[PDB]
């Protein structure tokens, strides 16, 4: 009974705290990256792959949190 | 003694000079500190093997501290060091637990959980009366040393007619009552009749005196002298520590007596023993270092030794 | 029975909130550098815009995700 | 009536907290990194606002999913 | 007697001072900046002042959503 | 039992508290700048005074809500 | 009987201790930069303590509200 | 019996446990500026033992109502 | 009836947000420091590559530890 | 029985001895991390840095006292 | 009841989780100072790798105890 | 009472972890500060040693207090 | 009645990883001085490897009295 409440609140902290840790990494970053980008106006597609990795974390998080879903 | 005082900054002429409280009152806070009849035995031990540097007069010198150090201090140490030893156990006799507990091998000692025909004043356990006592007892000794700084102030704005001074001084004293008549009213009984016109008088003097000294300024001031009469309580703080960190170790040795006394209470004493000299000495310069600055702050700020 | 419908509900509250704080700081750091470069430019505001625009699917995640099980609730 | 409707509340409470949080964590950066180009130069008024006044989306989806998830009840 | 009414005004509470923490977050940024540049020139004064006051919004949300829950209580 | 008393108190007494986090850490750098201000300055006393009372509303705003929901009580 | 009195007790402590850290935040940064001041100035001592001096009403606020709820007690 | 001296007694640690937290915050920085200038000047160590050891008066006050509602109890 | 399974859940999703946050903060400075080397020098790119891909392994253990929690049921 | 009082107020006092370490930990390492370039360049200034890294202890002196007298009601 | 389980697997999800917070969030700072000390020296990559190797103990005493409590369950 | 038991162990558990973060926080820059000291040095080492030794009274409190609550067991 | 071994088992978990963060808060700083030092020096090796490995001892207290207590289970 609440046990479904309780796996939905699991999954949505999990979730959460996936999107902070992506949030902080994204910001670090970009935040050299930008900054970067006026002289590597030539190296913007390295760049640009260099920011795109943390999001694999919060993929992960959507996988667990798909998996506990359907374990309803 | 006055060197402590002589280390800080100068009077000016013609004000009060500040030396006879310390000695006073130092040594005896010192010894509701500690009040370890051992470690003080110790302490006399320390001030034996100083006694005999004074007697080779050859300075003292430490490397790793840059330290140069002569004789005349040193003999102004082993004096204040003897008044510190003597407070000590002479309040440690009423704080008759010392290196932790004797209780359980001192049949004489006298309390209600373990009879004896010498009884003791103040027992560890029993938090229930004696903590209330010595709270009151602490906070007391606050109010009259800040009730002591607050008159030297006035009196010395009345002699060199800094009457303003002498204004500001007066209606810190009446703060003071007003909210000690007020904090006691509504922790006390009732029929507060006359604990009520105390608290009257004292914010009628207060708002006069602060109308005189209409510059209006010491108004949020008074509660900062309210938690300086409050700092107290800490005294009490270091000493509790200290007492039941003894007996915890006491404790420890107890029950490697009642376990092992044929074998084990070799070792148990031994490392109790040691245990005992070395935490004993690193907290202790933290509990010998904690009212001097209590009394470097309270009475100095309040009195008027900020100015050179 | 019940009881459950208030613990998905702060269950989502709590996966939103923590996605837009992660977003926000995400935000916060790249606006500096941002603003300084498009001052020092006044041309180059467009990279600046998608790069700085690009980190809200942190919030389409938490909207999709609280939207799908609120709508099983 | 049950207990549950209050943990909706609390629910949207958070929601809201943290939505705000992030946009206030986003602001104090963006806004101080705006103020100071813009008492340099002058004339970069419409990028600086525009810089501060993008993170307002997170506390309107906060809003929002408030606004829905108290109308389910 | 119901502990419902307790969990709303929790949830007030929570929600109206975590507002109150990005706010404030915002403010200690954007304060010491327009500061400095009202001691450099303080011809911007107008505009720092603007700049700080306007992220008040954020408690404006924190009490809406407070007085809508005292009404629904 | 009658246990919704304690759910209000611990929630006047949470928002109060953080509410008076927010301010301080405003207050926080917000007395740093001024304070460097009105040592190199003497005459920015005003400005920077003003500055530094402005953020005391949060803490209004918790008191205020604390008033309501303790009325409420 | 009614335990609710455990749980005002533990919002009062709660109130008065985050009012302790905001202050103490607060008091941090402005007494450095204070006395960073008065380490060369030694005349501005007075502002100085009065900008230390000025954040202690958040601990006011939290004493009067944890002395009400003492009351209510 | 009483849970409510359990809840009391987590009230009155977490009370004063935080205020010594948010005490230790504020004299840390005040004792990083002061122990600085003392090295180099060694004249102005009285005002410095002040503007350090000024903060205690949270903490006190905290340790009296924590024994306050202990005796309360 | 079934009563673990819910706080199994929260335990194993705490679990691997804690990781990701813990992965986020150690890659915020990995990458900073690897994409300033690159902007100078494109020819570190493999040992940049490699320095921010190494921390992943917690990430790895707390993912199998939720299998394994998951597989327990 | 009610037993579990005990408990929580075990764990009350902990929290208060956590917390008070905390701040007295924080403080510690400020205090130090300033004052040891001090002594490192002067190899004079020893006593001040000394009792400046002295005062924070009393914080959690005073912090465990809370705990103790609570262990002596229980 | 299996809530003794369930309360074991949310410690031991808590033990790992901030276990892998904080290799995190040393390896962030150590593995900074690796990459810029092999990115400006070329030649201080073995000493780089152990001293950011060195701080992994903790993440496999997390895994030691969970298997070890998973054992005992 | 073994209920009892776990609930005494885990406030043991959640002091001596605050305590060990708080010599953390000590250790981590005083050591750093040490490092930097004995580099420029190589004769200070009594001093940093010393410096480093110090703040380890805290956990051995923290030990010992939840070693005294053990005893209570 | 397994809440018992179950409570005492989070009382671990707490513990150990708490003391795990506070030993990776120090080692961060410790290592970045180390390699600091390493940098140019490479003779400071052996001080630097106590200098880092002096602040594990917290971890391996947690873990003593977690394997106590765990034997009390």
């Amino acid at each position: 009974g609440l046990d479904r409440g309780l796996i939905a609140v699991g999954m949505g902290l999990a979730v959460g705290l996936a999107a902070l840790g992506t949030g902080v990494a994204q910001a670090r970053i970009g935040a050299a990256g930008v900054g970067a980008i006026a002289e590597d106006r030539s190296n913007f597609g390295t760049a640009l792959i260099f920011l795109l990795l943390p999001e694999t974390l919060v993929i992960f998080g959507l996988l667990i949190a798909f998996i506990l879903n359907g374990r309803l | 003694f006055e060197l402590l005082v002589s280390f800080l900054n100068t009077p000016k002429y013609g004000t009060f000079d500040p030396t006879p409280v310390v000695p006073v009152f130092f040594p005896f806070w010192f010894g509701m500190i500690v009040g370890d009849i051992g470690y003080a035995l110790l302490f006399y031990l320390v001030g034996r093997w100083l006694s005999g540097y004074v007697k080779r007069n050859e300075p003292l010198v430490i490397d790793l501290f840059a330290l140069k150090l002569k004789p005349q201090v040193i003999g102004k140490l082993v004096h204040i060091l003897n008044w510190m030893v003597f407070w000590t156990v002479v309040w440690g006799v009423i704080y008759g637990e010392f290196f932790g507990t004797f209780l359980e091998h001192l049949g004489v000692f006298g309390t209600p959980e373990h009879p004896g025909l010498i009884p003791i004043l103040i027992h560890r356990i029993d938090t229930a009366k004696t903590a209330n006592l010595l709270i009151l007892l602490s906070v007391a000794f606050g109010v009259v040393l800040v009730f002591f700084g607050l008159a030297l102030r006035a009196y010395l704005g009345l002699k060199h007619r800094h009457m303003a001074h002498f204004w500001e001084g007066v209606g810190y004293l009446g703060g003071l009552v007003g909210v000690l008549a007020l904090a006691a009213s509504y922790l006390g009984n009732l029929q507060a009749g006359w604990l009520q016109g105390l608290m009257y008088l004292g914010f009628g003097v207060f708002l006069l005196a602060v109308l005189m000294s209409r510059i209006w300024l010491m108004i949020p001031e008074i509660f900062t002298q309210a938690g300086h009469i409050l700092s107290h309580i800490r005294i009490y703080a270091v000493g509790a520590a200290g007492g039941i960190l003894a007996g915890l170790l006491t404790d420890v040795g107890f029950a490697l007596a009642e376990r092992l006394g044929l074998l084990g209470v070799l070792l148990g004493l031994l490392v109790a023993g040691v245990l005992h000299l070395l935490i004993l000495l690193l907290t202790t310069l933290g509990h010998m270092l904690q009212p001097i600055r209590l009394l470097w702050v309270e009475f100095f700020t309040k009195f008027g030794f900020y100015e050179e």
